[PDB]
RNA sequence: CUCGUAGUUGGAUCUUGGGAGCGGGCGGGCGCGCCCGUCCCCGCCCCUUGCCUCUCGGCGCCCGGGCCCGAAGCGUUUACUU
């Protein structure tokens, strides 16, 4: 970030990624932040509010994100079945 | 008041001696003639158990704790009838063998078996807290930086013993050890 | 590590992670004691010892039921052995191996065990040197090789 | 997904569900489906989870939904054993159908005729859109697609766990699929079973 | 022999971060390779942890992080006269805005910067970044 | 990232897994606590026996040792966990 | 291509173990006290981890003695850091 005097590390902030709790680089292609509809649960429709996931890019050729987004629907609570 | 009721082997003799008493009281039928009356403990210091309450501890001079608890499952099944409220336990007391590496004196015998060491003792603790039910598991847990936790499992059919029990062992555990212990009792094959 | 062998598998036990006593047929430490000084006393080995005595009575470790083991007790009676298992068992497959070249000569590829049999009694021998169950030397140039074969 | 027992499992999936043969997918198994079993038969077939099935089918519905502006994205195959479900899933939805014949470069090449800016990639299967699929690695735009026990898996971001091999559980899908993110939605408020069976979404060699 | 299980610790740990799980186990441990796990802790770079114990080895399993690139076992083991550290400072880890080598000397475990401040020094075994 | 739990993982993976490698390493191995038929009494041996124990109730042998097991002719009293 | 002397090396573990410990030095809510910080870092400590046993005595402290001292650290040892 930018310190008070200056101590600066960030010239901003890059897009995280949370799925696997790793960094990324600037110039990337499977990082990809896609939004998620949030449910009213009076009839579940969809209402204004965002379920967000940006996983790391190079996870998608292992095909590894769905289930990394399994594990984050889950824990974000939108998705609550559990066998 | 310490006959064989209480074997001397420590300068204070307070409380220790009424438990005796019982125990004299209770070695008058035929499941615990000459077995209560050779096996008395020596020492007791009052502690808490768990909140809102309080309890007493038990030191034998423990060369016996092997045989010990033959009649010390009478000796609970018996005698929390007649200091109820409370909770008795026998203990291993050890004052502790200091380290052997750590040296200038000669009154301190020269080689140290490791059955003294802290650790071995520690297991002793742990088996003193908990007899009748096996340890079946030890997950040891750290928390907020470095502090300790240590998760013990225990066998799922002796859990009819010692539930209404259940935090009296940890509570134990904190003053002699130190730290933080739980038990659970998990899956069988 | 793993050189006199090229095979690296390993079998051999892990025993309960539980200390505890084993509790089948208890068949505690008296018995047990009469069982390891006859076993000793007729003339057997601890590796078959600790067989029998888990086959009829059964036992997971001698410790268990008793603190001072087999080796420790036989220690403490006064029926040490001749020679140790180590060095016992390979010589008493060196004589078979030893018999089998001398009356085949032609067999080129025995002579090679026949020489890592000198080896591992040599490393034993030089290791039961320092244990000081044998006298500060111990000579085998086989010529030790049937001084207790009769 | 949701904590609505009503879009959740109800015996309205399952008298269809059966009727289709939703639960078994194949023979064999790749290493990233075991998310979505429970038991195996003694005859060589896996029977897939069809409750995960539904969780991440109201996931992959939760997706189309947060699709702000339906105008901007792809519905895709190339095999006629889903063009038709796709043609008649774009039809009924807004977001534009591909199948049949595709063409490399159209959201890839800069310069293109057919030059489409899509915003999300439906794909019948990873096994029946090669190119495609890696294109969609290539820019910016998450990927569905179906997934059987045998079928690769790759690149995979939103998964809906059933057998893509046939006609029937593949209309099944697609006819409860449309159902399901228009219920989420919310024009469907639970008032009507929808009128459309699923012999509409099983392929036809049309002769009608 | 089986040798060295702080090196097989810091091999293993960066065997399966690059592959992205989210926890670890690890078949042998020591003491001092679960004291590494605390001085990582203090700086944040793991997670808690949990000590299988099996008195045979001692497993641990331990969370892996983003907080994390790498950390080195240097056998031979060294000795920081308190002069060269400075030197394994600049020539080892990447940054000194994170990381910070590692030392076992005659005041506890420690970091370079930790060791500074009590001003002993000792063997290297650690650096990590 | 197909990471399990490692505090914890599924039961059956431990078993179906060599007891070498094992989470805690247990035995394959159970007591036998057999009846050696033909006889009013009941004896016990090593499950693995591999030096035999005479079965002197029906006039036979008890344990027959093949491979890593002792397989019994005529024994009737098998025993499970007790430990 | 095997063995093997020196050859350089090497499992786990034999305290990184508890206290509200105190004065003092601190990250920190609070205003170094309560404290979160495995005794956050040591003089004084407490469960332990070594010694006055020996002379005359230092504020002690009791009644030429003794809990610590001294001239001084004499009950294994080395490697290695200040």
């Amino acid at each position: 970030m930018q310190s008070n005097a200056g101590e600066f590390v960030d010239l901003y902030v890059p897009r995280k990624c949370s799925a696997s709790n790793r960094i990324i680089g600037a110039k990337d292609h499977a990082s990809i932040p896609m939004n998620v509809a949030e449910v009213d649960k009076v009839t579940g429709r969809f209402n204004g509010q965002s379920k967000t996931y940006a996983i790391c890019g190079a996870i998608r050729r292992m095909g590894e994100s769905d289930d990394s987004i399994l594990r984050l629907a889950k824990s974000h609570g939108i998705v609550s079945q559990n066998f | 008041s310490a006959k064989i009721v209480k074997p001397n082997g420590e300068k204070p003799d307070e409380f220790e001696s009424g438990i005796s008493q019982a125990l004299l009281e209770l070695e008058m039928n035929s499941d615990l003639k000459a077995q209560l009356r050779e096996l008395n403990i020596t020492a007791a210091k009052e502690i808490e158990v768990g909140g809102g309450r309080k309890a007493i501890i038990i030191f034998v001079p423990v060369p016996q704790l092997k045989s010990f608890q033959k009649i010390q499952v009478r000796l609970v099944r018996e005698l929390e009838k007649k200091f109820s409220g409370k909770h008795v336990v026998f203990i291993a007391q050890r004052r502790i063998l200091p380290k052997p590496t750590r040296k200038s004196r000669t009154k301190n015998k020269q080689k140290r078996p490791r059955s003294r060491t802290l650790t071995a003792v520690h297991d002793a603790i742990l088996e003193d807290l908990v007899f009748p039910s096996e340890i079946v598991g030890k997950r040891i847990r750290v928390k907020l930086d470095g502090s300790r936790l240590i998760k013990v499992h225990l066998d799922k059919a002796q859990q009819n013993n010692v539930e209404h029990k259940v935090e009296t062992f940890s509570g134990v555990y904190k003053k002699l050890t130190g730290k933080d212990v739980n038990f659970e009792f998990p899956e069988f094959q | 590590g793993r050189m006199h062998a090229p095979g690296k598998g390993l079998s051999q036990s892990a025993l309960p992670y539980r200390r505890s006593v084993p509790t089948w047929l208890k068949l505690t430490s008296d018995d047990v004691k009469e069982q390891i000084y006859k076993l000793a006393k007729k003339g057997l080995t601890p590796s078959q010892i600790g067989v029998i005595l888990r086959d009829s009575h059964g036992v997971a470790q001698v410790r268990f039921v008793t603190g001072n083991k087999i080796l420790r007790i036989l220690k403490s009676k006064g029926l040490a052995p001749d020679l140790p298992e180590d060095l016992y068992h390979l010589i008493k497959k060196a004589v078979a191996v030893r018999k089998h070249l001398e009356r085949n000569r032609k067999d080129k590829d025995a002579k090679f065990r026949l020489i890592l049999i000198e080896s591992r009694i040599h490393r034993l021998a030089r290791y039961y040197k320092t244990k000081r169950v044998l006298p500060p030397n111990w000579k085998y140039e086989s010529s030790t090789a049937s001084a207790l074969v009769a | 997904s949701g904590a609505l027992d009503v879009l959740q499992m109800k015996e309205e999936d399952v008298l269809k569900f059966l009727a289709a043969g939703t639960h078994l997918g194949g023979t064999n198994l790749d290493f990233q489906m075991e998310q979505y079993i429970y038991k195996r038969k003694s005859d060589g077939i896996y029977i897939i989870n069809l409750k995960r099935t539904w969780e991440k089918l109201l996931l992959a519905a939760r997706a189309i939904v947060a699709i702000e502006n339906p105008a901007d994205v792809s519905v895709i195959s190339s095999r006629n054993t889903g063009q038709r479900a796709v043609l008649k899933f774009a039809a009924a939805t807004g977001a534009t159908p591909i199948a049949g014949r595709f063409t490399p470069g159209t959201f890839t090449n800069q310069i293109q005729t057919a030059f489409r800016e899509p915003r999300l990639l439906v794909v019948t299967d990873p096994r029946a859109d090669h190119q495609p699929l890696t294109e969609a690695s290539y820019v910016n735009l998450p990927t569905i697609a179906l997934c059987n026990t045998d079928s690769p898996l790759r690149y995979v971001d939103i998964a809906i766990p059933c057998n893509n091999k046939g006609a029937h559980s593949v209309g099944l899908m697609w006819w409860m699929l449309a159902r399901e993110v228009l219920r989420m939605r919310g024009t469907i408020s639970r008032e009507h079973p929808w009128e459309v069976m699923p012999d509409l979404y099983f392929y036809r060699d049309p002769e009608e | 022999v089986r040798m060295n299980v702080l090196a097989d610790a810091l091999k293993s740990i960066n065997n399966a971060e690059k592959r992205g799980k989210r926890q670890v186990l690890i078949r042998p441990c020591s003491k001092v390779i679960v004291r590494f796990l605390t001085v990582m802790m203090k700086h944040g770079y793991i997670g808690e942890f949990e000590i299988i114990d099996d008195h045979r080895a001692g497993k641990i399993v331990v969370n892996l992080t983003g907080r994390l690139n790498k950390c080195g076992v240097i056998s031979p083991r060294f000795d920081v006269q308190l002069k060269d550290l400075e030197k394994w400072q600049n020539n080892l880890l990447p940054s000194r805005q994170f990381g910070f080598i590692v030392l076992t000397t005659s005041a506890g475990i420690m970091d370079h910067e930790e060791a500074r401040r009590k001003h002993t020094g000792g063997k290297i075994l650690g650096f990590f970044f | 990232p197909l990471a399990k739990d490692l505090l914890h993982p599924s039961p059956e993976e431990e078993k179906r897994k060599h007891k070498k490698k094992r989470l805690v390493q247990s035995p394959n191995s159970y007591f036998m606590d057999v009846k050696c038929p033909g006889c009013y009494k009941i004896t016990t041996v090593f499950s693995h026996a591999q030096t035999v124990v005479l079965c002197v109730g029906c006039s036979t042998v008890l344990c027959q040792p093949t491979g890593g097991k002792a397989r019994l002719t005529e024994g009737c009293s098998f025993r499970r966990k007790q430990h």
